[PDB]
């Protein structure tokens, strides 16, 4: 297999700017490259073939790679219809073999998160499982080490980590942190916290509650 | 010249086989391969294999030899890729590609559950505790399958501060959650309801988000 | 057969 090198994984650009992707082969593959674009929901869409030969239709703000064996994707202004992930595509030998996508995404002054936690309710305690989750909202950039900490000691099993792909109104990224316990579990411990080291922030962010009542 | 068609989703059980199709239209069939690539969050984009349509000649992925099957039936113009013996691995989209144009995907989903419903939990703001200049509510639908679920704030009216995360998967089942932040001047008496439905069980549950001491 | 974009063939 040709391992194929795809650098950077992801990126931070604003409108405006000038883009560019590289490609590395594991071999020669005899400008046998294509570029494309997944953008999110959507099934790829081709805009460079053989290395350099723009997909009919691509605007000319889109340009390629070189030859022998690292390529480059450049797009000359980056505009808001190319977010997407990128990904190039070797076709020189089988099996065809793919480079790990680069993700494009909008960039921003930093913004940090709205931490907000919420005990277990009474009715899902009713059924003895308890969970205990925790938002972090509004944060900018996408970097944000979620730690729990239960009566101070720091646990990392049984829990679920999902994010929002970077809103399209604020370009601003948020996770949600879940801790699962059953409820004879949840009662040993008494305090739980939420901690957070975000950027621009030197200190972590914790919102906590006590079982006593904080 | 023009397209490629997918068939819809696929939800089968581990142990199974399914059929994807992929129909091709506006070009001459038997002229252009057709080849079969997988999407993961894990793996990313990868190659199961290739047909000529026109030939019959095949190449395979040596990861997927001994599971893939690629077939093309030239009357109806429709390239067949048969997966087998599924396994929790094999979940994933599969797009069919002519290099230059894609179809849209198919979703294929192996599963050993049952339909579950969810069970919407109201997430209250700590109460015997702190304030500030807003209030944030929550709302938690664990254990459903199959997705999807949609859920809104107040019926889709009370949506501007409104967040919801993609579902993960635990213990088989599907977890959700959902944020809203209100002004901290508004809550308790224009009260906020988390709506939930969950079609595949035909559920549709109304949690009040209600405070507690 | 994409003659222009050149490459592996299964022929």
């Amino acid at each position: 297999d040709i391992k194929m090198t795809q650098s950077p994984s992801s990126m931070y650009t604003s409108l405006g700017e000038r883009v560019t992707i590289t490609c590395k082969a594991s071999q020669d593959i005899n400008s046998f490259l294509t570029w494309f674009l997944q953008k999110p929901g959507k099934s790829p869409k081709t805009l460079i073939y053989r290395a350099n030969r723009l997909m009919i239709g691509v605007p000319s703000r889109f340009s390629g790679s070189g030859s022998g064996q690292t390529y480059s994707l450049t797009i000359s202004s980056l505009e808001y219809e190319d977010m997407g992930i990128y990904y190039c595509l070797q076709y020189d030998d089988f099996p065809l073999t793919f480079g790990a996508g680069t993700k494009l995404d909008l960039k921003r002054a930093d913004a940090a998160p709205t931490v907000s936690i919420f005990p277990p309710s009474s009715e899902q305690l009713t059924s003895g499982g308890a969970s205990v989750v925790c938002f972090l909202n509004n944060f900018y950039p996408k970097e944000i080490n979620v730690k729990w900490k239960i009566d101070g000691s720091e646990r990392q099993n049984g829990v679920l980590d999902s994010w929002t792909e970077q809103d399209s109104k604020d370009s601003t990224y948020s996770m949600s942190s879940t801790l699962t316990l059953t409820k004879d579990e949840y009662e040993r411990h008494n305090s739980y916290t939420c901690e957070a080291t975000h950027k621009t922030s030197t200190s972590p962010i914790v919102k906590s509650f006590n079982r006593n009542e904080c | 010249q023009d397209q490629l068609q997918q068939s819809g989703a696929e939800l089968v059980r581990p142990g199974a086989s399914v059929k994807l199709s992929c129909k091709a239209l506006g070009y001459i069939f038997t002229d252009y391969e057709i080849h079969w690539v997988k999407q993961t969050p894990v793996h990313g984009l990868e190659w199961i294999g290739g047909i000529h349509p026109g030939s019959s000649g095949t190449a395979y992925n040596q990861k997927f030899k001994g599971k893939a099957t690629l077939t093309a039936d030239k009357s109806s113009t429709t390239a067949f890729m048969e997966l087998s013996s599924l396994t929790s691995e094999d979940s994933a989209v599969y797009y069919c590609t002519r290099k230059d144009y894609w179809g849209q995907g198919t979703l294929v989903t192996v599963s050993a559950a049952k339909t579950t419903a969810p069970s919407v939990y109201p997430l209250v703001p700590v109460c015997g505790g702190t304030t500030g200049s807003s209030v944030t509510l929550g709302c938690l639908v664990k254990g459903y399958f199959p997705e999807p679920v949609t859920l809104t704030w107040n019926s889709g009216s009370l949506s501007s501060g409104v967040h919801t995360f993609p579902a993960l998967l635990q213990s088989g089942l599907y977890t959700l959650s959902s944020s809203v932040t209100v002004t901290s001047n508004t809550w308790p008496s224009q009260t906020i309801t988390c709506n939930v439905a969950h079609p595949a069980s035909s559920t549709k549950v109304d949690k009040k988000i209600e405070p507690r001491v | 057969g994409l003659y222009e974009w050149g490459g592996a063939r299964i022929t």
